[PDB]
């Protein structure tokens, strides 16, 4: 494991302990687009700025977006220890550990053109019926490299992959060429 | 020193063996190809259909 | 034990670090093996050894089989205890492998007595006090150098030189004088030599094909195809195979060990694989602790010895550098098996002079023994200089005081080659064993110098010197003709 | 150190559900690493530079480096 | 055929067709000067090697948790920091066949001479598991060098591993070249694999091959010193996995490796690269697991299995002449013994530079033939002493005749052991020419002439006594018929050569 | 190595 | 080996003439497929391909 | 191309460069730094990129100097590997690493430019006519063969030759062969390297009149650069000497000197790098990198580069790495040796180690072959006798073996000689000797017929007859 | 060593002795290796004492200044 994942996996599980799983999913999305836009990233780096001032400022931008206090107690520690600077890879990987911890699993079904919802539903089907999530998730992106079909990025992360694409050319082209 | 004549000898062999047949099969192939180039374009279209169920 | 399910987290060459959940981690050194899968479609188990926790509920652990093709992810099973060895009078013949599945692909070992591989050391209460010397069987051995019963021995001398029939003929001189048995527990043995010393166990009679769990050798063969751990855990592999023998039956039990130096460097390996800081020269930073936890289970338990005899293989010839040390600091008794002398054919090839024993002393020998043992090595030691000198002077030029120290020496010389009870089938001779009375009165006989008028060919592939006497007056009937 | 001692996800739980709350741990600590015959121990800060702790098997163990979090 | 060419594309085109499999794939996050630290390739086995956007097969060695450190199998100038590299279901395997024969290739077992291209529908891993000790049997048959030096006091049996250590720059690519170019007569296929030595170095060895005519049966697995760190490392692999098929059918091979010491040294890269903690003289933890892993898949089967032999002979530089570095200790541990080239005996004309001391072979008089078994026994003991008394050599002044005649037959018997280059002696002639060497047959000549005499006496012998050829070849012992023979042969030879 | 390498000579 | 060199260079010449002018092809044939982008081919492409993908993964 | 950089951190010589996360140069791809120097605003120091950081920034050692450099510098990739500038235009002109004149002259053509890092020449075309060569050294003319259309190497000590051994070999061969010459300053010192050049353009090589006539194209990396130019200087020799191989298909010369400084370069890089250490203290590719370099020289069946690497053994060390994979590589080696400078034999060329693969009697002649194995058995004999020499007095050897001895000491002085590159530490005019001269010496040296003549009518000696008549010479002043 | 040589000399020294690094550093092999010696002939004898007497005027008392004729 990497830092940032088993500083995930603190925040998934208390996020699991306590019944607030998708109200923690949504403020750790809230403040990952937070730590984003780099002058707050900046700010909440640079430890010339003094602590107090930072957790002054935090619990600020706490009380602003009305977050749940474990994941505040979340960052305020994160101040506290000096791996603040880790922030948006931590709030990167909550994003798996919750998936793993929820039971749900992500397919980025990329194909040439937008998909209908109900076909993506039934992406969707099959996708469980390999690996055995409860909710999957399918966050789909447009691409113009494929030709026809499309695919998919399920597993880990991008670790497995099936694709019915320009590949299909690719793949009858190197079984062309057979040297 | 005769037999060293003689692999001079071959040696021309080589020379003029492959400069004459290396020149014969780089013009063979150009000649393939501009013949298959109407093939080409037929055989693009029948990969676009079989790719396109 | 249970279904410790774990994913094979990292996989460096054969080191594989495995998770956990946060619960049941197995302890130190505790054998874990990995449901793993062949790239040819066959379920096999690689099985692991934790050597190193890594705290994230992650055991650094190294695989006694080779990890080409783990899939990280696969299935992690923990076996709550070390490495289950076989033991029992099951496994009396048969050659092993460290987890302990025959490998000669006889037939599988009855498992029902098992102990672990880390059994720890045994307490001075459990330690015996009287430091008995064992009573080998060769005259060489058990006259000028005696290998101490439950103690250390190296083996300092090549291989071809007469290893092979060396250790052949103490292993069947164990089964024939006491009760013991023998555990041939080869590291990293060089799989040829391995095919090598197996045949002629089993063309000596000494393990027999068709008498399995009545033979007197428990072959346990580190391969070298195997990863680092496991040649380096072979070693303990024996040590708890030989252990169970002695502390079930009570018998005088024998452990070879091959080069304790490739025990050494199988350690180096494994610790250079875990990353941990290389000490001196380069052999593990544990290098002390680990092989003594390997040599320190070699002792004289108030149920039976367990005698061990090792090979040992300086890099370089040199007793300096820590391995050899940190061996010369166990051994208690080093016999070098020397070429020349084997090139002589004066079998066995011992080095009479330069085998050393810490058990030679007075008062552990006897104070007969010591003093017979003292004149004999000063004997060789005044043949070794006048063999100089015999070279340009002649034996009846230099003085007649000393030609019969030169003329004694010889007849020592030969009465050291014992005909074995192994090499019958190289020769025919049938072979003679020799306990410490015979040779004591024998050697006693020849350096005093009762027998100054025998020839020499009639004390060389002699056994007692009653039959010496009987191979002189052979010569002397067969004189006439 | 970039990969600190004292944060493995079951002992920084311990911290993440206490900012700035309840006293801490006086003389209760739970081992982790305990690898190379040098266990590390979180919390535990009773304990003087050269105290004498102990363990559940019962064995001894002498606390020579006690770092910011982890007393080695 | 003038559009049959695209008709034959036809074939491909309608015959593949796409089953939909998963195909595992990651992004790469760091190209590392020959390795490429992808990310996410999470269900591929440890060595299945990838494949890049670009088409650079790699091997993927180091799976560490976040990042599986692949190692590359080409250049890797054209990744591209993100690019989509997919696992393929092949774990390092290389075609083989017995098309392979005399065609040299890379270690991908792709031909690097040019002159064809080897179809192989016969595939064996690599790394494999080698042969058991239920498989492997003691060493029978001999395995004659072409050199009465390794031949007659230290054999090579077949499936005993001898290793040619030495200086650089002392013959052991030489020594080796003897081995293949003997081996021509019998019936193994001399694997050769060449090992981080230069093209050009390869280019010659591989004509002389050629010009002695032995090229029909030796695959000269060649890797140029440019070829990354990956394919020096693969390269002894290769070639084992060729000899073991060859071997696994009947086949005695023997199989040739050059400079382990550099292949150890490409190792020692990759895996410092692919950082891995590093170990004496900064080589690896398993750089002896490597060795052996190699190594110890050279044996002699069983019937059981075939009877077939792999032969290993690897070759070991080593730098000032020591064994006490960490890579020659480690092959010396793992080789059924060595022998020893000496840059000062090469430069003292001793060619081949055996040294005659500490070069010991594990097997002894085990491999040899029974008429070698007679003389060879002689030829060990006369040469042993000569080296215990070539001190007196420059300082024998009149001493008896015992220690004069001796010595003199030793400076003799070293001139018989010298022999010129590439120069294979078969069985046969090296019999006669140990024993002429060993019983006082040349004696009578001076130092110099002992080599023009014995060549001379081989021609003349092979040319005009062919039973000695029935004898020694079929019934493979020197008994009193053939020494007979030998013995007048070598009479008349010697009046002749009074006669000049 | 020139340090080990001068050893070697003087020993030989 | 003369006779094995030009074999080499016309096999080599013929997987070149394939490799290239099929590449000159599908240059050609994703300008054909420019025509059938987005309304014609992805819906059918789509279902079957995600029809038979599924089946291939209950499989 | 146009992919802005912003250097992020500068760490040395090794700096690292954060580009966008779209556009990313490759590797070995070189990086225009638009920066300021330390006063006047333009200033492009080059930058090749080593490898990917994964973070979007690369690692990127710089060719120039490496001060000056602030973090967040705009730099630019051109997108190809550093091209250089070959061919017609290169000849005469003292060329920098970057691809630039140095000797303040006109500013060259890029019209032939060509990538410096590029692939290695297959095995399918590789032309190996085995042939010696006459370079002009008694010795390595005799006892170590030189293969030309092949490489060779002059290892050495620190000061035992090397350099003066190359100016004599670049004076002899210049004129020779009709192919052009390059040389490389691989972190030589400078003032040897302006020594060659004003010994150029002195003996009409470069011949700076038309500077189109040049015989020479020289390639300097000199000492005083960053560890980048060292790194690169050997593959921009390279690259000219590749492109007078490929294109002009004439047998082009080159000359490296110091090479061991291209893996030194290349180790003080790898250690900022981030790659482990190796063995004594070089980089873990020394392998691969040394390779890359020298199996790029190989007659490729267009035309034939012999070169001439002056290895740098350090301190001495023949087993050090730097040289040890060097020794893989390299045909005819001639392991010059300090303990044989100790004695003032110039050039101190060992005539035991310095061998070559040239030295086969089917290659070189049979009379050749026999007379440099008598040569280099007599030398062994006296090194093999130089303990017993050197402790139980010189007589109580045997009579033969002083025989041996006195032929050896004659030996070991005649192969000493007189250059004309290095007329100034001897005081003695150069002598030029060929290949049968020599060998006509060695024969009636070693044969015991002229074993009269005294030891210091042998030493720096061009020839046999000037042995003889030094003789007479010496014998005259003796008594007078 | 010296890698400018008699380059950088005076031509006085040029002319006196230029060969006299190579001569000393000849006269060192003489005078070891004769140096355990038997039947010295009048070369060696004379050659050694030639060489000892331009060996032993370099040995200049420090900070004592020479002009360069006052050492040519
Ligand atoms: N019997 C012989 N007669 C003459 N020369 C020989 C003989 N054996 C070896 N040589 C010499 O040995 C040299 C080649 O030996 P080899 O290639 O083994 O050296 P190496 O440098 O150790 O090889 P590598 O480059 O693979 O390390 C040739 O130059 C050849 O002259
Ligand atoms: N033929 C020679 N005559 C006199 N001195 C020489 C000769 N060859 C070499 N030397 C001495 O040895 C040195 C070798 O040249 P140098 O450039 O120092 O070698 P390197 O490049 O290895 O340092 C010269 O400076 C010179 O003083």
């Amino acid at each position: 494991d990497s830092t940032a994942s088993r500083y995930a996996s603190a925040l998934a599980d208390v996020a699991d302990v306590t019944g607030t799983l998708e109200a923690t999913n949504s403020d750790v999305e809230k403040l990952i687009r937070i730590f984003s836009e780099e002058p707050v990233y900046y700010f909440f780096a640079n430890p010339v700025i003094s602590i107090d001032n930072k957790r002054s400022v935090l619990d600020e931008i706490i009380t602003t977006s009305g977050l749940q206090p474990h994941t505040a107690n979340f960052i305020n520690i994160l101040i506290d220890s000096e791996r603040i600077n880790l922030v948006k890879e931590i709030l990167n990987e909550f994003e798996d550990v919750f998936n793993k911890i929820t039971g749900t699993e992500v397919a980025v079904v990329t194909s040439v053109v937008k998909l209908e919802n109900d076909h993506l539903a039934q992406i969707a089907k099959g996708v469980q019926k390999i690996t055995g999530a409860k909710n999957v998730r399918i966050k789909t992106v447009i691409d113009p490299s494929l030709v026809a079909g499309f695919t998919i990025r399920y597993g880990n992360e991008g670790s497995k992959l099936v694709d019915m694409s320009v590949k299909k050319q690719l793949e009858e082209i190197a079984a062309q060429l057979e040297m | 020193l005769e037999v060293e004549a003689k692999l001079a000898e071959g040696r021309k062999k080589i020379e003029v063996e492959l400069q004459e047949a290396l020149g014969s099969l780089e013009q063979q192939k150009e000649d393939t190809i501009k013949s298959l180039d109407s093939q080409i374009s037929a055989l693009s279209d029948d990969i676009v259909k079989k790719v396109l169920p | 034990e249970k279904k410790n399910l774990g994913r094979i987290a990292q996989i460096i060459g054969p080191v594989l670090d495995v998770a956990f959940p946060p619960g049941k981690m197995p302890n130190i050194y505790n054998a874990l093996i990995v449901k793993g899968r062949d790239t040819a479609g066959q379920p096999m188990n690689v099985t692991c050894e934790v050597q190193q926790l890594l705290g994230n509920n992650r055991v650094r652990a190294v695989a006694m089989s080779a990890t080409d093709g783990l899939t990280r992810g696969m299935e992690v099973i923990d076996t709550g205890a070390p490495l289950s060895v076989p033991v029992g009078g099951a496994t009396l013949g048969r050659i092993f492998n460290v987890l302990g599945e025959p490998v000669d692909n006889l037939g599988p070992v009855d498992t029902r007595t098992t102990s672990p591989i880390h059994r720890s050391a045994p307490a001075f209460t459990q330690l015996d006090t009287k430091l008995s010397i064992f009573e080998t069987g060769i005259k060489v051995v058990d006259l000028l150098a005696p290998y101490r019963r439950g103690g250390k021995i190296g083996l300092f001398g090549g291989a071809g030189v007469g290893k092979t029939v060396l250790i052949m003929e103490l292993i069947n001189n164990i089964a024939k004088a006491h009760g013991g048995v023998s555990v041939f527990g080869g590291v990293g043995e060089r799989t040829r030599e391995g095919n090598d010393l197996y045949m002629e166990m089993k063309e000596s009679g000494v393990i027999n094909e068709q008498n399995i769990a009545e033979s007197k050798v428990a072959l346990v063969y580190g391969q070298m195809n195997e990863p680092p751990g496991a040649r380096m855990r072979v070693g303990l592999t024996a040590l708890t195979m030989a252990e169970y023998f002695r502390d079930v039956n009570e018998q005088d039990v024998l452990l070879f060990i091959d080069n304790i130096f490739r025990f050494v460097q199988a350690g180096s390996e494994v610790s250079a694989l875990l990353g941990r800081m290389p000490s001196a020269v380069g052999y593990q930073p544990t290098l002390s602790t680990e092989m003594g936890s390997l040599q320190e289970r070699i002792t004289s338990t108030k149920e039976g010895s367990i005698t061990s005899i090792q090979a040992v293989y300086v890099p370089a010839d040199d007793l300096t550098d820590p391995a050899p040390a940190t061996t010369f600091a166990h051994l208690d008794a080093t016999t070098v098996l020397s070429r020349g002398l084997a090139a002589k054919g004066i079998y066995p090839a011992v080095d009479p002079l330069d085998s050393t024993s810490t058990m030679l002393q007075p008062r552990i020998v006897g104070e007969e023994h010591y003093e017979i043992a003292q004149r004999v090595k000063e004997t060789l030691q005044r043949y070794k200089e006048l063999q100089d000198i015999i070279a340009i002077l002649g034996l009846d030029e230099l003085s007649e005081e000393d030609r019969l120290t030169v003329a004694r020496a010889r007849k020592i010389e030969r009465f050291l080659s014992q005909p074995f009870f192994v090499a019958e089938v190289f020769t025919g001779s049938p072979g003679k064993y020799v306990g410490l009375a015979e040779t004591i009165r024998g050697f006693q006989l020849i350096l005093s110098g009762e027998l100054d008028s025998l020839p020499e060919q009639a004390f060389y592939l002699v056994g007692n010197i009653d039959e010496a006497t009987a191979k002189a007056m052979n010569l002397e009937m067969e004189s006439k003709l | 150190a970039t990969i600190r001692a004292d944060e493995i996800s079951k002992i920084i739980r311990e911290r993440i559900e206490g900012y700035n709350r309840e006293v801490k741990v006086v003389n209760t600590g739970t081992v982790l690493q305990v690898g190379d015959g040098i266990a590390r121990i979180h919390g535990l800060d009773e304990v003087m530079a050269g105290e004498l702790v102990e363990f559940e098997e019962g064995t001894i163990g002498i606390a020579l480096n006690l770092e910011s979090n982890n007393v080695g | 055929r003038a559009d049959e060419i695209s008709k034959i594309i036809r074939e491909r085109i309608e015959g593949y067709n796409r089953e939909v499999k998963v195909v595992n794939t990651g992004t790469v996050l760091q190209v590392g000067d020959g390795i490429a630290r992808i990310h996410g390739l999470d269900e591929v086995m440890a060595g299945e090697l990838v494949e890049f956007e670009e088409g650079t097969i790699g091997i993927a060695l180091n799976l560490e948790s976040n990042n599986v450190g692949v190692v590359l199998m080409g250049d890797g100038l054209m990744i591209q920091e993100g690019s989509s590299v997919k696992a393929t279901g092949r774990i390092a395997q290389i075609p083989v066949s017995e098309a392979y024969l005399g065609r040299v290739i890379n270690a991908l077992a792709k031909p690097i001479d040019g002159r064809g291209e080897i179809t192989a529908s016969e595939s064996r891993l690599i790394e494999s598991p080698a042969p058991g000790i239920m498989s492997r049997r003691s060493v029978y048959e001999p395995l004659q060098t072409g050199l009465i030096a390794i031949d007659a006091m230290i054999p090579v049996g077949r499936g005993q591993r001898e290793l040619i250590i030495g200086d650089r720059q002392t013959g052991k690519t030489a020594v080796a070249t003897d081995t293949i170019l003997n081996q021509q007569g019998q019936n193994v296929i001399c694997v050769y694999v060449a090992i981080g030595q230069k093209a050009s170095s390869v280019a010659q060895v591989v004509t002389n091959f050629q010009e002695r005519g032995a090229m029909e049966y030796t695959i000269v697995v060649a890797e140029t010193a440019d070829s990354p760190a990956t394919l020096q490392y693969l390269a002894p692999y290769t070639g084992a996995a060729l000899a073991e098929y060859f071997m696994y059918r009947e086949r005695h091979t023997l199989i040739i490796y050059d400079d382990l010491s550099k292949q150890a040294q490409a190792y020692r890269q990759m895996s410092l690269l692919l950082r891995r903690p590093p170990g004496r003289e900064a080589y690896p933890g398993d750089v002896f697991y490597l060795h052996s892993r190699l190594l110890e898949r050279a044996a002699k089967l069983s019937s059981l299995l075939g009877e077939g032999s792999m032969t290993a002979l690897p070759i070991v530089e080593t730098q000032a002449g020591d064994v006490s570095a960490y890579i020659p200790t480690n092959v010396i541990s793992i080789t059924d013994g060595q022998i020893f080239l000496s840059a000062d005996l090469f430069n003292a004309g001793i060619r081949p530079a055996i040294n005659v001391g500490i070069s010991v072979s594990r097997v002894g008089s085990a491999a040899q033939i029974k008429a070698m078994k007679k003389v060879a026994g002689k030829l060990k003991l006369e040469l042993a002493q000569f080296a215990e008394l070539e001190a007196f050599a420059q300082f024998a002044s009149d001493l008896d005749k015992a220690t004069q005649n001796q010595l003199a037959r030793g400076q003799r018997l070293r001139e018989l052991l010298k022999q010129p280059q590439s120069a294979p002696l078969t069985v046969e002639e090296q019999v006669m020419t140990i024993y002429t060497g060993t019983n006082g047959y040349l004696d009578s000549l001076e130092l110099d002439q002992v080599r023009k005499y014995l060549v001379e006496l081989r021609t003349y012998v092979k040319t005009n006594k062919p039973e000695f050829q029935e004898i020694i070849s079929s019934t493979k012992t020197f008994t009193e018929e053939a020494e007979a023979l030998l013995k007048e042969a070598i009479q008349e030879q010697m009046e002749r050569f009074l006669l000049q | 190595c020139a340090n080990l390498r001068e050893l070697r000579d003087r020993i030989g | 080996y003369k006779n094995e060199t030009i074999q080499f260079e016309q096999q080599k010449a013929i997987n070149q003439v394939r490799q290239r002018v099929f590449q000159q092809a599908l240059q050609g044939a994703l300008g054909t497929l420019n025509s059938c982008l987005n309304n014609e081919l992805h819906l059918r492409t789509i279902n079957a391909n995600i029809g038979m993908f599924g089946a291939m993964n209950e499989i």
